[PDB]
RNA sequence: GAGGGGAGUGAAAAAGAACCUGAAACCGUGUACGUACAAGCAGUGGGAGCACGCUUAGGCGUGUGACUGCGUACCUUUUGU
RNA sequence: GCACCGAAGCUGCGGCAGCGACGCUUAUGCGUUGUUGGGUAGGGGAGCGUUCUGUAAGCCUGCGAAGGUGUGCUGUGAGGCA
């Protein structure tokens, strides 16, 4: 089966079994966070939103807490007018493990 | 989760035959390179063909209509000092009649290597037969 | 005249393809020669085409 | 008490060095030339970040456009309709699903003709 | 073993060696010994000796069995350059570098 | 002869007298990949294929980057490059 | 006439920083809330690193120091540790 839900900032296309990227959330280390915010469940046929959040469907899925991400080198510069400067970034990211689809 | 593009190898082109006899230039040139390069298809490509292969069928009988049927421009470069020459439609069609259809799609046509790579796909005819047969090929008009 | 920018190392190899010589290769021997020797000339020793030469 | 330089300059351009790997010519030998080419690509590393945000929703725009013609409704009048149907938030990354399932697609199609009939 | 032979501070500037070096780059022993032979340069001559020296000492020290062998690593790298001052007009003053090479012969069956 | 290899000394000989450490500029050799209808401050964003350790991975990691979106050095002085 | 595209604008989600208020506190700093964060000349503030002296006849260390050359990891950065 599969669904498509909208987490922070943005929206994913999930199966159940897969694992996928999520922000910080405030949940436990090894817990599970909760979507009732889904748009639609397929049994590999749709059962899609009038309105916005199916009525029925809920995704549990188990997280891995993680931390720091990749660090990235912001680069300001211009040319012929003296100003240059560097600024890094890591951001904070966690997965999650899904076991969800359910209505 | 990035975007499923599809692959070189994966993307199947597949064919059409097109009959230019009825038609209006341009206007018949623009759905060619809409076919030739994949776009009307379910491309998802900015990089690789995915489009048919085109063959035409009576490719002089086109119609450019207007007052520009007598004297649309035609300029041609040799790369010597008297090196413009000028060519009209109806001279154009009076001698070397399928390069008109190739120059005109060309420009239409985007960009370098991989415009290049859509360009030979394409196969005029000003004859009413093809020997692309082979293919089996699908009929298309638009 | 003269350069206006030094010229690459890569122009400078690709400059330099027709460089390398001959392998000379073509050598043969014969009955009484005793000597591996090039085509047409005398051997070190005398002989030429199996005749001695530098001899009576 | 006099100083002797040297060894933080070459460890700060075998920091340069080390990022100039992978370039052409001077580019990835000269010091004097990394710094200027170096620093000349954060400048686009910075200004591409944008433009791939750019580039992203209208590769996902073409294949809705080509998935929508099929079933016979131009994108312009087709997301004009998902809107006044139930103002839908299925979505242009999420439209992948057009690709994987087509009578999935032909659903959205099919409440968008809803707004439009 | 391929027993390393060298020779250091031959007079050349490595890119004339080379044009001698390259084909003996590779080739049978017997083959190449009658290229560097034949080959007409000054630089081959020199070579020829390190070469044929190179043989005889993998024979001697290594032992034996020369009859089936390659040339299998061969290779240049530039010496020293002498510096003098040649005179030129108007008491222009060149560098006039006389440039030296290290010839360097890998000796072996395979 | 020059020069080199064995043997031998010595903890060390890649310590060999032109000798401690021995970077860069520079020039090669070996291996992997790429490159002979394709135009531009020689990059970056995207990205298939192919070659390498091989992971509950598999398409994970690393190297290369066919093709491709966007891309007119740096510095100094200047109304302004 | 009705749609849609369209920027680093605006809103969406997380993170970082300055300056007022309000409450935990009752210095300090956090916790809210509000609002701000293009920039040369130029002013102000806050920082890193290097050599050398003190601490140090301490401490670490030929089971392998400095230096050199690689790799992994880490701080907002200059950089740091293994």
């Amino acid at each position: 089966m599969y669904a498509v839900f909208q987490s922070g900032g943005k929206q994913h296309r999930v199966s159940e079994g897969q694992t996928v990227r999520l922000e910080k959330l405030d949940i436990a280390t090894g817990e599970t966070v909760e979507f009732a915010e889904v748009l639609m469940i397929a049994n590999g046929e749709e059962v899609k939103i009038g309105v916005p959040f199916v009525d029925g469907g809920v995704i549990k899925a188990e997280v891995v807490a993680h931390g720091r991400g990749e660090k990235v080198k912001i680069v300001k510069f211009r040319r012929r007018k003296h100003y240059r400067k560097q600024q890094g970034h890591r951001q904070w990211f966690t997965d999650v493990k899904i076991t969800g689809i359910s209505a | 989760m990035k975007t499923f593009t599809a692959k070189p190898e994966t993307v199947k082109r597949d064919w059409y035959v097109v009959d230019a006899t009825g038609k209006t230039l341009g206007r018949l040139a623009t759905e060619l390179a809409r076919r030739l390069r994949g776009k009307h298809k379910a491309e998802y490509t900015p990089h690789v063909d995915t489009g048919d292969y085109i063959i035409v069928l009576n490719a002089d009988k086109v119609a450019v209509t207007g007052n520009k049927r007598t004297d649309k421009v035609y300029y041609h470069h040799t790369g010597h000092i008297g090196g413009i020459k000028q060519a009209t439609f109806e001279e154009m069609i009076a001698r070397r009649p399928e390069r008109v259809i190739e120059i005109a799609v060309k420009g239409m046509l985007p960009k370098g290597p991989l415009g290049r790579a859509m360009f030979r796909k394409l196969k005029v005819y000003a004859g009413n037969e093809h020997n692309h047969a082979a293919q089996q090929p699908q009929v298309l008009d638009i | 005249a003269v350069q206006q920018n030094k010229p690459t190392r890569s122009k400078r190899g690709m400059r330099r393809s027709h460089d390398a010589l001959t392998a000379v290769t073509s050598l043969s021997v014969d009955k009484t020669s005793g000597e591996k020797h090039l085509r047409h000339h005398i051997t070190a020793d005398g002989y030429y085409r199996g005749r001695k030469v530098i001899a009576k | 008490a006099r100083v002797k330089r040297g060894v933080i300059a070459r460890a700060r351009h075998k920091k340069i060095l080390k990022q100039a790997k992978g370039y052409y010519g001077a580019r990835s030998r000269v010091y004097r030339v990394a710094f200027q080419a170096v620093i000349k690509a954060g400048q686009y590393a910075y200004r591409d970040r944008r433009q791939r945000k750019r580039q992203f929703r209208q590769l996902w725009i073409a294949r809705i456009n080509a998935a929508a013609r099929q079933n016979g409704i131009s994108y312009s009048k087709f997301i004009n309709g998902l809107k006044k149907a139930s103002v839908e938030i299925d979505r242009k990354i999420l439209a992948d699903i057009a690709v994987f399932d087509k009578v999935a697609f032909t659903a959205l199609v099919e409440k968008a003709k809803a707004a439009l009939a | 073993m391929e027993t390393i032979a060298k020779h250091r501070h031959a007079r050349s500037s490595a890119q004339k060696v080379r044009l001698v070096a390259d084909l003996i780059r590779g080739k049978k022993v017997s083959q190449a010994l009658d290229i560097l032979t034949y080959t007409n340069k000054k630089a081959a001559v020199l070579v020829k000796k390190v070469l044929e020296s190179a043989i005889a000492n993998a024979e001697h020290n290594d032992g034996a069995d020369i009859d089936d062998l390659k040339v299998t690593k061969i290779f240049v790298d530039e010496g020293p350059s002498m510096k003098r001052i040649m005179p030129r007009a108007k008491g222009r003053a060149d560098r006039i570098l006389k440039r030296t090479s290290h010839i360097t012969v890998v000796v072996s069956d395979r």
